[PDB]
């Protein structure tokens, strides 16, 4: 079907790019695809893996007899009886369109999607076609079926139905994921955990809050992280299963720095075995790194960085190089030093930090009334 | 003929008629405010100007065959427009021939016969009070005679033709113009003239009889009074000098013009482009860079055109003879793939300490580089290859030993690193200071006055632009 | 957690405890109006472009 | 003489000699590209190779011009060191040219300790000296407000 | 940055509302 | 509007910004990042 369907979109990339992750992944696949009846989309997947086995004419026959069944279902159907919309032609037509999505390729698929949206007036019949659109989107990351089909949600759809919208919730925030929104948005709608049966419209619980656990701790710091994710009740039932992801919160919370990235290099590795995983571990792991630097110089105005190197990890000069790459990098405001060996640091203050956001944004409001008085008087 | 014959009436049909009625109403418009509201700026003077650079190059480049542009000269080689029955008669003349341009095959000059059908524009009892007239209808035929690109035989057609309309430009001038100053109009006359004239002295010897004449219409621009007189010959006077790869920049210092004081958001944008290209080859980069930054900044209002992708390319280079680097290629195009992958992997190697990369892509790419008239990069940012890290170390570190720079540079010896510390803060690149006693370099002090003194000193500009604007709102409010 | 005014050092050993200005709501209800003449700019751009 | 803005903009009327041939020019551009970022010796160990004239009268005040900005920084308040110092720095073991900067420069040999004096001024200050110019510009905003109607 | 700014964008209204009022009635004359 | 200077003018989506500031330096973060702890 499609329900389990996003577990071989993860085992097509971890196959593929790591080669040496390549012994478990091929042996529950191959299989897996000569079950469910899966005949077009692993021809790619058959030039990259291991070359050819015939199965393929066996499972063809076996493709074109359930193509024919339905083929003559149908076509009998359309030809007797005559009620139509959401009908007996509807459902036969679109377990073709079904049959396409779970065996065929998309290009068949989506000329019965298109076909069939054409057709119909219940608009949760409509909505669910949309929702096939955009997971077969999802599977082969078409950047511009995603953009269509999710302002047919909101704007065509979602003036009506209701609760069925909380699905698309926890889609558009995925969608946020694989972009680099890893920052506020994924992490603002991932916050309403309360859907927990691992249907296909909710593809899994148990990694969907480590997904909404990893993406929250770059939103929001301070800024009263405790109440949603350390306050929270539900969130904190099934990190109470999973031992290491709530090592990993309250390492940061409760300011362990050592156990903290042990912690954060088994998450980085960890990371390695995604599907969603271009805009991640690169990305991450230096952005968390510099954000429990931001907190420790707080506090303090003058730190000794051999108090650092026990009460940190180890190695004062891999201290000293990671601080002169983050100073120089523009974040990271404080000033490293040598002999004294004394991180000193500095911020600005009320007055320097209403000066230089009026700074700026008073000369953009100027350079924009110098085109403004000019497009006017000739 | 069955084929693009049956599609010949369609190409006529509507250009006989609007694009006819462009130059009808701009040339019955611009008569309108000649004759009263002798203060004509505001007018289709700059929509045509905008349209005769955009439009009616594309519109037509050949004259449009069964008399949509091929009637034209027939149309107008009969103007007198004298005295009122003078009038009259050839607004007959404008209904009469345009129905038969309409109706049928007039006059069709076979492209050298084009000149003779301008002989009778300019005879033909023509006018001198109609100087707009004569002026523009003059003109705007000039680029089907230039953008037909034959380029054989009409170049000194080219050259008669120009030296027809710039005969009548200097009697014009010296003819006395009562309250309609055709020099809004003949800025950009003089200068569209003049970019293919430069183009014909490119196919021909060089074009200092041009820099002869243009410093004579310079004398006599802005001493009468400048009205964007000033601001267009002065970059059409420059343009050459730096095009010649001669001397020829300390004749631009020396250039003491340096007030056009408005150029309608277009001829400001690419003059502080030519000016930051010359403070920056006599090594003033602090000036250059942020009057680059303003060229950039100021007319970008384009679709991928390229001489913005050229303020762009010297840009970056002395940002690099400064150490900082943005985000470049962010708006990739389909021309800026051929241009991104040289300096975006210049400063590739430039922010590591490689410097056979940096003598490798110099070989792999110096063709480039001779496309884009940058030679020099190669003596004078090798300069900056070894000052880039020592800005980068002094904005880190707060006080730092001379014996650790030295590792950390790579150089590998602390007694000529004082040296390389010392140039730094002899050219200002870092503000710091060295105790010479046990080995110290040590940074500036904390954040100083800048909550206090300084801001007024941004302020009082602010205040001035801002009242400006209010001063230059109310001035030009009430035209009725 | 906010819970003081103060900051330490590592250099001495020190607890050092200061005030701060609450004074800032003359410059935060400065720039705010800069959001308010953002919006207006942009509304009369539109303006003037839809007709000369 | 310290022309070196007339000297990059001289350069533009070169096309291609400097790359190819003509080590009459391409000596003293590499000259100036040891002068670029740190190399001060490398300019005194190519002192012994010209391979045009001797080109001697411009290299005794191109190197004079270099030494006085050498002893313009060691005059600031760099106060003491030794003569080995001044063979290091500066140059040479035991020439007159101690006697040169004896004379001319200061740099009194005492007990084996040479001496610098402090070049630092004392930077007077008030910071309330705008208080006339600043009283000025208020003036003309409001005469600019008022005044033009 | 309050009474410089707002003081221009006031007064530049009335430029728009003027030349807005200047060609539409003289347009409308004919 | 032709100014006669123009004759010639998550795949990497946000990538110069993180390329600017780190390069190559052993990306997977934990052969010397998290394998400092043999020296201690």
């Amino acid at each position: 079907p499609k329900n389990p369907d996003l577990r071989i979109a993860q085992l097509r990339f971890l196959l593929s790019l790591p080669e040496h992750r390549g012994d478990a992944a091929v042996r529950d696949e191959l299989m897996a695809a000569v079950r469910d009846n899966n005949m077009a989309p692993y021809y790619e997947a058959l030039c990259k893996s291991l070359d050819w086995q015939i199965d393929v004419d066996l499972l063809n026959k076996m493709k074109k007899a359930n193509e024919d069944e339905l083929k003559r279902l149908d076509e009998e159907l359309e030809d007797a009886e005559k009620n139509l919309g959401e009908s007996e032609i509807r459902d036969a037509m679109m377990a073709k369109a079904e049959y396409l999505c779970r065996i065929g390729d998309k290009e068949g698929a989506l000329t019965a999607f298109r076909k069939t949206y054409d057709k119909t007036v219940a608009l949760g019949h409509r909505l669910d076609i949309v929702f096939y659109l955009l997971r077969i989107g999802l599977f082969y990351m078409d950047n511009d079926l995603i953009t269509r089909n999710t302002e047919k949600a909101k704007s065509l759809i979602e003036e009506g139905g209701d609760w069925d919208r909380r699905n698309r919730l926890k889609v558009y925030q995925g969608l946020y994921c694989v972009a680099i929104r890893d920052f506020k948005q994924a992490a603002e709608l991932f916050l309403d955990t309360v859907s927990t049966f691992t249907s296909y419209e909710l593809m899994d619980y148990k990694t969907f809050v480590t997904y909404t656990v990893y993406v929250s701790m770059i939103a929001l710091e301070r800024p009263d992280l405790r109440e949603k994710v350390i306050k929270g009740a539900e969130i904190l039932e099934v990190l109470h299963s999973l031992p290491a992801v709530r090592q990993y919160l309250f390492s940061l919370y409760e300011c362990r720095y050592s156990v903290f990235f042990q912690s954060l290099a088994v998450v980085e590795q960890e990371m390695k075995k995604d599907w969603l995983f271009a805009p991640h571990y690169r990305y991450y792991v230096r952005e968390m790194r510099i954000h429990a630097y931001s907190q420790l110089l707080e506090s303090y105005r003058s730190l000794t960085l051999g108090y650092m190197a026990e009460a940190f990890g180890v190695g004062v000069e891999f201290i000293d190089q990671e601080l002169s790459r983050f100073i120089a990098a523009g974040r990271l405001h404080c000033k490293i030093d040598k002999v004294n060996e004394i991180v000193e640091t500095n911020r600005p203050d009320s007055k320097n930090w209403q000066y230089q956001e009026t700074i700026k944004k008073g000369d953009l409001l100027l350079n924009r009334v110098q085109k403004l008085s000019r497009v006017i008087n000739m | 003929p069955p084929g693009g014959g049956e599609q010949e009436p369609p190409p006529p049909p509507a250009p006989q008629d609007v694009e006819m009625k462009e130059e009808a109403a701009t040339g019955g418009g611009s008569t309108g405010e000649a004759d009263g509201k002798t203060a004509a700026a505001a007018a289709e003077h700059s929509q045509r100007e905008l349209d005769t650079v955009t439009l009616e190059d594309i519109k037509e480049h050949v004259k449009q065959l069964e008399k949509a542009v091929s009637g034209k000269e027939p149309r107008f080689v009969l103007r007198a427009l004298r005295m009122l029955p003078s009038t009259s008669r050839r607004l007959n003349h404008y209904v009469l021939y345009k129905a038969v341009q309409g109706f049928f095959t007039s006059n069709n000059a076979t492209r050298d016969f084009l000149l003779p059908f301008l002989e009778e524009p300019m005879d033909t009892e023509a006018d001198l009070q109609f100087r707009p007239r004569t002026g523009k209808a003059a003109s705007t035929p000039l680029l089907p005679e230039v953008e037909a690109y034959l380029q054989l035989l009409v170049v000194i057609f080219m050259m008669n033709s120009k030296r027809y309309k710039e005969a009548q430009k200097i009697s014009d001038d010296l003819m006395q113009k009562i309250s309609t100053q055709n020099r809004r109009a003949l800025d950009l006359v003089a200068a569209k003239c003049y970019y293919y004239h430069a183009r014909v002295y490119e196919f021909l010897d060089k074009l200092d009889v041009v820099r002869s004449f243009l410093h004579a219409r310079l004398r006599t621009a802005t001493l009468r009074h400048d009205a964007d007189g000033q601001a267009t010959l002065l970059n059409l006077l420059l343009r050459n000098y730096l095009h010649y790869s001669l001397y020829d920049q300390a004749e631009k210092l020396v250039s003491k013009s340096v007030f056009p004081e408005q150029a309608n958001n277009n001829e400001w944008a690419r003059y502080l482009y030519y000016t930051g290209r010359i403070k920056a080859i006599q090594l003033e980069y602090s000036e250059a860079r942020r009057t680059m930054t303003n060229a950039l900044r100021k007319a970008p209002q384009h679709t991928a055109v390229g001489f913005k992708q050229t303020v762009h390319k010297l840009l970056i280079v002395v940002e690099l003879l400064l150490g900082e680097i943005p985000d470049r290629l962010q708006f990739r195009q389909p021309s800026l793939k051929r241009s991104l992958m040289p300096y975006f992997l210049l400063t590739q190697a430039v922010r590591t300490g490689n410097l056979a990369k940096f003598n490798q892509v110099l070989d792999q790419f110096g063709e480039k580089f001779q496309a884009d008239g940058t030679y020099t990069l190669i003596i004078r940012l090798r300069h900056n290859v070894i000052k880039t890290g020592v800005r980068m170390i002094s904005l880190s570190y707060s006080r730092i030993s001379l014996a650790d720079i030295a590792q950390k540079l790579q150089l590998d010896s602390p007694e000529d690193a004082e040296f390389i510390v010392a140039k730094a803060i002899r050219d200002g690149v870092i503000e710091a200071s060295i105790n010479h006693e046990k080995g110290y370099v040590q940074s500036k002090e904390m954040i100083d006055i800048y909550s206090t003194r300084e801001p007024q000193l941004a302020f009082h500009q602010r205040i001035s632009f801002c009242l400006d604007i209010h001063n230059m709102s109310v001035k030009a409010m009430r035209f009725p | 957690d906010k819970k003081f005014h103060g900051i330490l050092d590592q250099g001495e050993g020190v607890l050092i405890i200061f005030d701060e200005p609450p004074v800032d709501k003359t410059y935060e209800a400065a720039l705010e109006t800069i959001q308010n003449m953002s919006k207006v700019v942009d509304s009369l751009y539109n303006k003037a472009k839809k007709l000369t | 003489q310290n022309r070196v803005a007339e000297f990059h903009t001289e350069l533009e009327r070169l096309p291609a000699k400097d790359i190819q041939t003509n080590v009459y020019i391409k000596h003293p551009v590499s000259l100036e590209q040891y002068l670029m970022e740190g190399s001060y010796n490398k300019v005194f160990l190519a002192k012994g190779n010209i391979p045009a004239e001797s080109y001697t009268f411009f290299i005794d005040i191109l190197l004079d011009t270099i030494r006085d900005e050498i002893a313009g920084c060691i005059e600031k308040a760099y106060e003491k060191i030794l003569f080995t110092e001044a063979t290091r720095i500066l140059f040479f073991n035991t020439p007159k040219k101690m006697t040169d900067y004896a004379k001319k420069r200061g740099w009194v040999l005492g007990p084996n300790n040479y001496y610098s004096f402090a070049s630092q001024q004392q930077k007077p200050e008030d910071t309330t000296i705008p208080s006339t110019e600043l009283a000025k510009q208020v003036i003309e905003y409001a005469r600019q407000l008022e005044m033009i109607v | 940055y309050l009474a410089s700014l707002i003081r221009s964008v006031v007064a530049l209204h009335n430029l728009i509302n003027n030349k807005i009022a200047n060609r539409d009635a003289e347009k409308k004359e004919g | 509007m032709s100014e006669k200077k123009q004759p010639v003018d998550e795949d990497n989506w946000d990538d110069d910004n993180v390329e600017d500031d780190f390069s190559n330096q052993l990306r997977a973060e934990l052969e010397k990042h998290g394998y400092k702890m043999e020296t201690s």
